[PDB]
């Protein structure tokens, strides 16, 4: 019995690594995209003017 | 504007400098290794913009 | 001295930390919905996948975001005196003797 | 219940015009470096090894042949491409977008080779993200060594005849190397009149062995010498000519033949490893018009 | 005619490939009891019963090869074949749209016309499959060119055992098989082995052991001999079986094919393209120590090979 | 569906000593002859083909190593061992341990070698059965390749003789290692070179005539990576066959033909079976591969 507890105590903890995982690419990409569109200040000063 | 350029050997087209660090006359080459006047002088990188 | 002389180029490169600049509603995102995928059978090793694609979208045409570098926290590369090894780059050419 | 997929992303969206190329195949054969389903581009096409910029070569792209892992291609979307990813002994359809264009046969073995045409015949230039795509020969198994074979023999005669070229006559070398002989047809190659640094490397290590080998089994006769020795040697006698057979240990010493046959033998396998597989799929099936077929693929 | 979807509806829903295992992530921790054919330790008890393993054994391996169809004139393909032979595929030139040409070892023994006592078993019966040797030889009038510059194995493709031959007056349909193990038509549930004369056969593993390991492995070689005899080269064939590795064999072929070499290099000398020998292609693996049944026919001698599984190969020069 | 595990009867008690010895290795290769569950220990290491009073080859175990099978350590249990076992297409988790140490990648290539470096640090001794078990090692094929390349060269030289710095100094780039040449059996590697015999001299007849005269215009002119052997100077051989004039349709049945037997020395130069390592950690050791037979 605890070692049937010694496995639902581990994957249903590998699949919350996954809940993480899935976060970080939230957190990750979503400013990924804004650096793959965000020139430097000493270009867009002189073209904000 | 007085004078028309520094060295005749780097903007002069067939010279020296321009062909020690040109992409066309690299086909010998090991590739892994990185040159910095590689950059000044490759024809297309520099007409990309 | 020998007939010529040269100009010499290098590099160096500068870790640094920047204040990006992020304005408001600059994106919509589409989040997608998520699934759990099975392959690389091993003896032991049930590898998955959990993927998930996420769409995104550029709402304002002007731009939204602005990256400035604003401290240098060491010199990595060093500004080293060593030239570079022109036998190792071209392993092929050579001259004619062997001597 | 496996599930394959390997999913090719690119930052930036394709051209309308090189979209239009790659709408023109839809299933084809690409060495791919990734065993995973997330991929950039930077290991698909051959530009790992074979590039613009340097030398194109031969064997770093064949040995990165059997190393690798082949895919096919399923369905191209503008953001991002799409494969199918090639399990050992799977069973898949391919068809052919492979210029210049050899017409297949059914019931046959294929093997995958290096291109060494022109870029217009081998590849898809992009200019959406700067790296290219390149796609293999995929030329079946008889037809790959006869197409490798007379290329190979004129690579050698055009160094003798850039060098001296009061030996070989261009009308008898041209009438008998563009044309491959097979299924009763004649199958034109091009010639490459820019001037070939494909096939350096294996007339360079060919000629290392058309003279250092029949020094080879001069040495090996006089070795172990028994009255029990296997049989079949004396029968080799006709085999090596009688010029050959006049060659002492003179012109050597004993510290030059264990600088000669240590290394000497290590050529032979660089040789044999190389030219005996490629990564080969069988296909039985095979339509004309539809240009359809099926395979199975042996890691070999 | 109502209750015949609901018999296709059964059988052909079931049988399918499995799935690919794909669950969404809003469900949870239940995506691990799709994992089943993993598992291989059942619990027993004191009474284990067929009707409480019926999962157990319900569980198998998704194993099921190809089929290549053919379809060849019934002049070269005999009528009677005995349903575990071994196929050719010949192929010249594309001259039809779809003109195949099979070959049996059964046939190649006449396309030689190799001397009798070298095979003197099935040159008896080779008289009552075929002619006399004019419908096989006309097809192909380059053979005697075949044997002189060396490429009639650079031509053949291996394909491996038989299914079925759905036989008609003039061509003959072939249903053939590759990958693995072909299954059977007028029986269901029941493989199709691969059947060998025993003149053709020639063992590897048998000595006194005076020992050999275990295994599960054990291969079928095939084999090839261009040579000349009564001064017209007539190719010549063999088979080969061990378990051993590729190391070891092309060593020990050499041990058999030993007194052919030593009188075929006197003809030559008393050339370039004369020097070629033979090739190997293997075609798969037969299970370890399954015993070969003997059979007979009308008499010759055929063994059978049960459970063979068959994976062909490329021709590599020995010599 | 399908088990795959080996546990081993040991019908004497370990002793202190050599329980460390399994301890020190959890995961190794070595090759048993009987595909069981359950095994004898008369069979389980590579000694039934080196053993001690004998004069062991290293031919022999390795034409003798592709007819075994391969398997993996699970655990030492001190009244019995446990092993795994290796399908012949099937994925796994391998854990190199080998100490004369290499380092490998992902998409690395492999064989199995007998030990061929020191018998006394990969055997062990049991006086717990009185029968000792050998080791093999895998090692990459860049070297792998290498360590097969000196024995035939080796055999060569020594009975010539009837001095070796020269031979058995296996070269990786930096790291040059002397072999084990004690007691060798040499007439498993005679026929060997009883094959090299013929086709060393088959390859010899159909030279062709253009890649002759190709060195004549290599080492004259210009220099090249490979061309040091020389040190620029044509052997004597080659100014006897090129005296006539070229002729491509008589080449080309001298390179084509030629080219069958490259095909050939694959026959001679084998391995036992290959590995290709797809995945690799470097602080685990652990890598990962589909075991191929060959």
């Amino acid at each position: 019995f605890t070692e049937y507890a010694g496995a639902i105590k581990t994957i249903t903890s590998a699949l919350q690594f996954g809940m993480d995982a899935l976060e970080r690419g939230l957190v990750d990409t979503v400013l990924a995209v804004k650096l793959r569109h965000a020139p430097p200040v000493f270009i867009l000063k002189t073209l904000g003017d | 504007e007085c004078r028309s350029t520094n060295n005749p050997w780097a903007s002069q087209r067939g010279s020296l400098g321009d062909v020690l660090y040109n992409i066309t006359f690299r086909q010998t080459a090991l590739p892994g290794m990185y040159s910095p006047c590689r950059q000044f002088f490759h024809k297309e990188d520099i007409m990309r913009y | 001295h020998p007939g010529f002389a040269m100009t010499v180029v290098r590099t160096d490169e500068v870790l640094a930390e920047h204040i990006l600049y992020c304005s408001r509603a600059s994106t919509s995102m589409f989040v997608g919905l998520p699934s759990v995928v099975r392959r690389e059978v091993r003896s032991d090793a049930v590898t998955f996948e959990i993927t998930h694609e996420i769409a995104s979208l550029h709402t304002a045409l002007g731009y939204s975001s602005v990256i400035a570098p604003a401290h240098v926290a060491a010199i990595t590369t060093d500004m080293g005196v060593h030239c570079q090894d022109l036998f190792m780059i071209f392993p092929g050419d050579a001259y004619q003797d062997r001597q | 219940a496996l599930d394959k997929s390997i999913v090719v992303n690119l930052t930036s969206r394709l051209f309308a015009d090189e979209l239009a190329a790659l709408q023109s195949k839809i299933g084809s054969v690409l060495p791919l470096g990734d065993c995973h389903r997330l991929q950039n581009i930077q290991a698909l096409g051959l530009g790992c090894v074979c590039s613009r910029e340097t030398s194109p070569d031969y064997i770093q792209i064949m040995q990165y042949l059997s190393k690798c892992t082949l895919a096919v291609l399923e369905e191209v979307r503008p953001d991002s491409l799409r494969l199918t990813r090639m399990d050992p002994s799977d069973n898949l359809q391919i068809k052919n977008v492979y210029a210049p264009f050899f017409q297949w046969d059914s019931n046959t073995q294929l093997a995958v080779l290096p291109p060494l045409f022109s870029r217009k015949d081998s590849t898809i230039v992009l200019e959406s993200n700067g790296f290219d795509i390149v796609f293999p020969m995929v030329v079946p198994q008889q037809l790959g060594h006869a197409i490798l074979q007379q290329l190979l023999v004129y690579h050698i005669y055009s160094k003798i005849s850039a060098g001296a070229p009061g030996d070989v006559n261009m009308a008898e070398l041209d009438l008998y190397t563009t044309n491959v002989s097979f299924m009763g047809r004649t199958y034109r190659l091009d010639v490459d009149n820019t001037d070939l640094r494909v096939l350096d490397d294996l007339s360079m290590y060919l000629c290392i062995l058309s003279a250092l080998v029949p020094r080879g089994c001069l040495r090996l006769l006089t070795a172990l010498v028994r009255h029990d020795r296997h049989p079949l040697t004396e029968v080799f006698e006709g085999v090596v000519p009688d010029e050959v057979t006049r060659i002492d240990l003179d012109q050597l010493s004993v510290p030059d033949d264990i600088t000669r046959m240590r290394v000497m033998f290590s050529y032979l396998q660089s040789l044999s490893s190389i030219f005996n597989l490629g990564p080969r799929l069988h296909v039985y099936a095979y339509s004309a018009e539809t240009l359809a077929a099926s395979c199975w693929y042996s890691p070999r | 005619q109502a209750e015949n979807a609901a018999r296709l509806g059964r059988q052909v829903l079931g049988l399918l490939p499995p799935p690919t295992h794909r669950v969404s992530l809003t469900r949870g921790p239940e995506f691990a009891r799709g994992v089943r054919d993993l598992l291989s330790k059942y619990a027993a008890s004191t009474r284990p019963t067929v009707g409480s393993l019926h999962e157990a054994l319900r569980q198998a391996p998704f194993r099921q090869p190809t089929y290549g169809d053919f379809l060849v004139y019934s002049q070269t393909f005999s009528p009677q074949e005995p349903l575990g032979t071994f196929l050719f595929s010949f192929k010249q030139e594309d001259n039809g749209s779809s003109m195949d040409m099979l070959l049996t070892p059964t046939s190649l023994f006449m396309l030689s016309g190799m001397e009798a006592a070298k095979a003197p078993q099935t040159h008896k019966v080779a008289g009552v499959w075929y002619g006399s040797g004019s419908g096989l030889a006309d097809f192909i009038p380059n053979l005697s060119e075949l044997m002189d510059t060396g490429e009639f194995h650079t031509l053949l493709t291996p394909v491996g055992p038989m299914v079925q031959s759905v036989h008609s007056t003039f061509v003959t349909k072939v249903t053939s098989a590759m990958k693995g193990v072909g299954l059977a038509r007028d029986e269901p549930r029941a493989h199709v082995g691969l059947t060998l004369p025993c003149d053709m056969l020639v063992d590897l593993d048998e000595s006194c052991p005076m020992r050999e390991p275990a295994g599960l492995n054990v291969t079928i070689y095939a084999s090839l001999v261009y040579l000349r005899v009564n001064q017209r080269p007539s190719m010549a064939l063999t088979f080969f079986q061990s378990g051993k590795g590729f190391a070891e064999v092309v060593a020990m072929i050499k041990d058999h094919f030993t007194d052919v070499i030593r009188t075929k290099y006197i003809q030559l000398r008393h050339y370039i393209n004369r020097l070629v020998f033979g090739a190997v292609c293997t075609l798969g693996t037969v299970p370890f120590d399954s015993h070969p049944v003997h059979q007979s026919l009308n008499s010759l001698p055929v063994l059978v090979f049960a459970n063979f599984e068959a994976a062909c190969g490329p021709w590599t020069v020995f010599l």
